[PDB]
């Protein structure tokens, strides 16, 4: 009986820790897909050239 | 030239090869060297030891 | 009246101790917060007027860093916030830096705190001591700790729980002058030194539990699950026999450590986990703490601590060597911990000869080094002179001589 | 509570300056009024090591800015984060160097040391455990040469126990422009290796390579290689502001790689580096970033660390990452190179991990190299001294300073003997 | 856990593979873009033979694709399946080869050899156990041959234990587009020999003889040509990726088929290959599988096995079958007939069984033969290179790139033993 209960709690206890490693896999894909979201985003591999606009005004440009 | 006669000789007159030695830990077959490792006794063969 | 005045210094001190107690609060009723929501915390815990429980802890660092994160956790209502003392700048891999010039500033302030905390208990057994053999603090002012311990405190038992180096991995290049300079200044001054290394824990969480790439956590459980079993036949033998029962002759302290099952809960459903199996799984090669084998050397002492319910070769001059001790709680599992909930386990402590190529590989590292007089302008310029190196490169040659005529 | 004052000279170390703290307020979350508008407690927590307090919830960098014309120091004013920095800090002078060593250390720059030098003795009074400096120079130059080495030999008389980083940006031979170039590289780097404890060195000629074969930008501005060299200069004091498993000062940094007192000169190189095409095939773990941080093809030096020993390593990771990973990684990288590592040393690299990424990244690294392959640097250097000086060629403007013809004999023989120092343990 | 690395060489050497890669994706249930959409486990569990993971559940191929001009990878590129490649793999050069095998081998391709060993030893050290590589080329152009022997001659060296196949198109007997044709192939033939542990010969000739007689077409084209080889090259690989009863790995064909190590040079073939109208009438049973893989019209190279005997013989069964009623059969060819086997082996067929068929099959066969008529290819090679040779025609274009006469004085007398080899194993 007391054997019994702790071969349940075994197995109660594996199916919460394969669940447990399923979801951190998913959380895993979910910053990779935010990994290249923002490395696209990103204006340097975008190289938009707004990053050029000077505080001084819109003639001037950073050098 | 004669290559059954060079072809024999050549697989007579020789060496064997020596493996590496190789252990195997898991049941999934994970190959680890053994030299390196702290098992077999490497280290206290030297000439240096107690002195 | 059974206490015990833990003493955790530097990053691996801390970050250990942390899972030390947390099993400690879980194993009695103590909440984080310190309320209980019977008196065996008293070998551990204090029990204030305003029902806080308190505990007998001082967690000391040369770096504030991860004592910040100690005061702003969970457990921040918990300790006494003048039991955790921090420095500014921190020894730097340097066991100069950590014994000499830094270590001095804040080797009163312990001594003050551990006197403090030492008056309150009636009958105190003796200290631990958490530290790590690689770094600048857990190298230098460990060491100073000691030293300047034995002569305020007695004939106290000193017992010290140390992260020796690896054999193949380390995670700092200036090491091995750490780990000889220590050794020689704590060679006399000690009682009884476990050594666990943390390449064997992560074999052991590799294979025996299925944890790849395990974290630091994963390890100080198991260290917490083995100081309990310890200690657990104060609160349910004593710290005081060990001392007697494996160390024979006062240079030669320093046994290993195992603890027999260490299993999964996917695992433990297949098997059964009686007293001889897991007193066989003791003596096993893959089941030791230090990366090592005891069939290429000779036992000396065991001592095995069961809780809950010719291959192997001992010396000429020790036939028995054996000491037993028997407790009846069986350990407690915490929620998020990966071993099993189990009725059985044994501990032991083995004192051998097979310990002899650590040293000597560590005194063919620091020869390697100190040959062509690498790194030595750090540790002279700190207030250390360069002879010392050699006392003590002559003083583990000693050492390992003595390793060699007990075992002939 | 290890503050760190950070002290900028020249053209090139004032547009080096305005990318970091352009880095680090991200990192914060300070925008350019100076207002923390963030989303943690981490960034709040240890922004003393770089900021000052100001009333009203304002922080102002630790900087000093100096310059000896007025012209740089308008183009910083006038970029999207030149309103955080403290107005008093700005030191230029009215007549610059001139791409002149002689000026910048004699004539010049010796009347501004002592305007620059009240200044860093007010930031270094707002402290209470200052950890040690920070300097960002060019050595092919006239006002990042002279005075800023200057001004490190008049900071070591006065805080000699200290740590003194530099972050040389040496002159290349293929991306080289000015004539004089190797009048004061020569003179400089005899004045770095008795006053610093530690010397980044930074060619341009392998910022250009990496920004081309590496990011494959069309077109990298020098606005993309100051954030190149910048992604670097926040990755080694990253343990100092965000907490870790593993922790690292700069002051352990020196303790690891400097085996012998006169051998300081490293090779910066920083993880993942990546383009845009190639950002959905990159699986983003450890073993990726080890195998991008030993490349050849990323060091920030333009000397290659196949022609010698590695002498010592470091690796200061960011992120949530596992210790077992770390540690096999740098075993792995050791045991098939038998001799690219020297002998006397058994275990060379030295590993820490923090634990806070940067803003839009999972997990990051950084290289801090130490070869004996840096000794091809600097006889790049002295075979074109020794052309030009067997003749003269331009030495009336040096000489009618006040400057001997022995001072460019004495620092020909003190660097003659830094490139045998790092050779007698090459072989 | 056995993983293979794809190389690849010239225009020959792509457009083959670049149809390979179209039969195994479909052969997997990958879709254009590269992810997975199938409908078993058996589509999945062995993939990693020939993929490497990507990030979302997306597998790109161990290949690497090399080239001496830039036309031809971008028709590969622009294919149905051509995004499913990384783009590093991709090697050019910029100045073609010219069909010049000399300059493959000395001039243009011995320095496009060293930026191709850097892409194959990061597929090759990233396996957890390597099996072995492979290539497809052809032996009549100028890098699928010049450089194509110099890379097997290459990692040779370096990887000495694992395994080297090959996929010759040695040239064709009758049809020959290129009058340089017997300079590259005398010239190959000789690395060939030290360098490789199996090699395979297909003539573009008789793929022709196959997709007119047999298979029935108005017009073969170059596609029907390249899947003829590409569903030979998986029959070969297929019980490391699929379960059987009876397994083959690549190694336990060469073991059997390879008595002594100059004796490499096989003939491919293949079973189930019917007509539109003429499959009411075929496509029965097992013994019209062996019926058609020893038929001497089936074979893939232009050289007929009643010449001479089968050293040895191979066969690899795909399908879900009876295993006796493929041990009948060979044991009933391997006993009605005599001089078509070597008398000194008693048991020269070796048999295999896979489980999972070919795409839209429901049985198939494969089959690898080795002869001692493989010696005629070489009779007919040399005698159109000494033919040319003998009053020195094409000479300066291939003295002047850095050779000698004496190298093609050699390589003539390195054929002309291994004809002379093969003639005393015939009595």
């Amino acid at each position: 009986e007391v054997c019994a209960a702790v071969k349940a709690f075994n197995k109660n206890q594996v199916v919460e820790l394969t669940e447990r490693k399923r979801q951190e896999k998913q959380q895993e894909q979910e910053d990779n897909m935010t990994e290249i979201t923002n490395l696209l985003h990103g204006d340097l591999l975008s190289e938009n050239p707004r990053p050029v606009a000077s505080s001084f005004g819109s003639h001037r440009v950073v050098l | 030239k004669n290559f059954i006669n060079t072809n024999a000789a050549d697989v007579i007159m020789g060496v064997a090869k020596k493996p590496k030695p190789i252990y195997v830990d898991k049941r999934t077959g994970d190959k680890h060297d053994l030299e390196t490792s702290g098992l077999f006794p490497k280290y206290i063969n030297k000439k240096d030891y107690g002195i | 009246m059974r206490e015990c005045i833990s003493i955790h210094v530097g990053q691996a001190g801390v970050q250990i101790g942390n899972a030390c107690w947390e099993l400690y609060c879980l194993e009695h009723g103590i909440q984080p917060d310190g309320q209980m929501p019977d008196d065996s915390f008293n070998t551990f815990f204090s029990e204030t007027g305003a029902g806080k429980h308190v505990p007998r802890a001082v967690f000391v660092d040369l770096e504030p860093t991860v004592i910040d994160e100690v005061r702003t956790g969970t457990y921040r209502q918990l300790f006494h916030p003048e039991q955790l003392i921090t420095g500014k700048e921190d020894a730097a891999n340097n066991y100069a830096r950590g014994h000499y010039t830094i270590g001095k500033e804040i080797i009163d302030l312990v001594l003050d705190r551990i006197r403090k905390l030492a008056d309150q208990c009636t009958g105190l057994q003796g200290f631990l001591v958490f530290h790590s053999f690689g770094g600048g603090t857990g190298s230098g002012f460990t060491s100073l700790l000691m030293e300047r311990l034995s002569v305020d405190y007695g004939k106290k038992s000193k017992l010290e729980f140390s992260i020796y180096p690896a054999p193949q991995v380390s995670t700092a290049v200036v090491e091995p002058y750490n780990s000889i300079l220590t050794t020689h200044t704590t060679l006399e001054h000690s009682d009884c030194a476990f050594m666990v290394d943390n390449e064997a824990i992560y074999d052991i969480c590799r294979r025996n539990l299925d944890i790849e790439r395990p974290t630091y956590t994963n390890l100080n459980r198991l260290i917490g699950q083995i100081v309990s079993s310890i200690t657990a036949s104060l609160r349910f033998v004593d710290l005081t026999e060990f001392q007697t029962n494996l160390v024979p002759y006062p240079r030669i302290h320093f046994p290993l450590a195992t603890y027999a099952p260490v299993i999964s809960a996917e695992k433990a459903y297949h098997e059964q986990l009686s007293v001889a199996e897991i007193t066989n799984a003791c003596f096993e090669p893959a089941n030791q703490m230090v990366k090592c084998d005891p069939r290429h050397g000779k036992y000396m002492a065991c001592c095995l601590l069961y809780r809950g319910d010719r291959t192997i070769q001992f010396v000429d001059w020790c036939p028995t060597g054996f000491k037993v001790g028997i407790n009846y709680q069986p350990p407690t599992v915490v929620p998020g911990g990966d071993l099993a909930k189990v009725q059985r386990a044994v501990c032991m402590l083995s004192n051998t000869t097979a310990i002899a190529e650590a040293w000597a590989r560590l005194d063919h590292k620091f020869d390697l080094m100190y040959a062509k007089r690498a790194f030595v302008h750090w540790y002279v310029g700190e207030g250390m002179e360069e002879g010392e190196f050699s006392e003590a490169r002559e003083d583990m040659a000693a050492l390992e001589k003595d390793y060699e005529e007990v075992g002939v | 509570m290890r503050e760190i004052v950070h002290l900028q000279a020249g053209q090139c170390g004032n547009q080096i300056g305005a990318k970091f703290w352009e880095v680090i307020s991200d990192e914060h979350g300070i925008d350019p009024t100076g207002t923390y508008h963030g989303d943690s407690d981490l960034q709040l927590e240890r922004i003393n090591v770089y900021y000052n307090e100001a009333t009203g919830g304002k922080y102002v960098p630790r900087a000093v800015l100096v310059d000896l014309e007025p012209g740089t120091m308008d183009s910083v004013r006038s970029g999207p984060f030149g309103q955080i920095f403290r107005p008093d800090n700005f030191v230029f002078g009215q007549s610059g160097a001139g791409n002149n060593w002689a000026k910048g250390h004699y004539t010049e720059g010796a009347e501004l040391v002592d305007s620059v030098l009240d200044v860093v003795r007010k930031e270094a009074e707002s402290c209470d455990c200052l950890q040690g400096f920070q300097l960002t120079h060019s050595l092919g130059g006239g006002t990042g040469s002279g005075m800023g080495t200057l001004l490190i030999s008049k900071i070591r008389e006065e805080y000699p126990d200290r740590i003194m980083n530099t972050f040389s940006v040496v002159p290349s031979p293929k991306v080289s422009d000015t004539v004089v170039e190797p009048y004061n590289a020569t003179l400089s780097v005899h004045q770095l290796v008795e006053n610093t404890d530690e010397t980044y060195c930074i060619d341009n000629e392998a910022l250009y390579d990496i920004c081309f074969r590496t990011l494959k930008l069309t077109t990298p501005t020098y606005g993309d290689l100051n954030h190149l060299v910048s992604a670097t200069m926040s990755g080694v004091t990253t343990c100092l502001r965000f907490p870790g498993q593993l922790n690292a000062d700069l002051r352990k940094l020196a303790v690891n790689m400097v085996p012998f007192p006169r051998l300081h000169f490293f090779m910066p190189g920083f993880a993942p580096l990546t383009s845009r095409g190639s950002q959905q095939y990159r699986a983003l773990t450890v073993p990726e970033l080890t195998q991008q941080m030993f490349d050849a093809k990323n060091m920030m030096a333009a000397c290659d660390p196949r022609h010698g020993r590695y002498l010592t390593v470091a690796a200061v990771f960011r992120g949530r990452m596992s210790m077992k990973e770390v540690d096999e990684q740098m075993l792995n990288v050791q045991n098939k190179n038998s001799s690219y590592f020297v002998e006397w040393i058994p275990n060379n690299v030295k590993t820490a991990v923090c634990d806070i990424p940067p803003r839009g990244l999972k997990m990051s690294a950084t290289f801090i190299g130490n070869s004996t392959a840096i000794q091809e640097l600097f006889k790049r250097i002295s075979e074109q001294f020794t052309a030009m000086f067997r003749r003269k060629a331009f030495l009336h403007w040096y000489t009618g300073e006040g400057m001997d013809e022995m001072e460019f004999t004495e620092a020909e023989s003190n660097m003659n003997d830094l490139v045998s120092e790092y050779q007698q343990y090459q072989d």
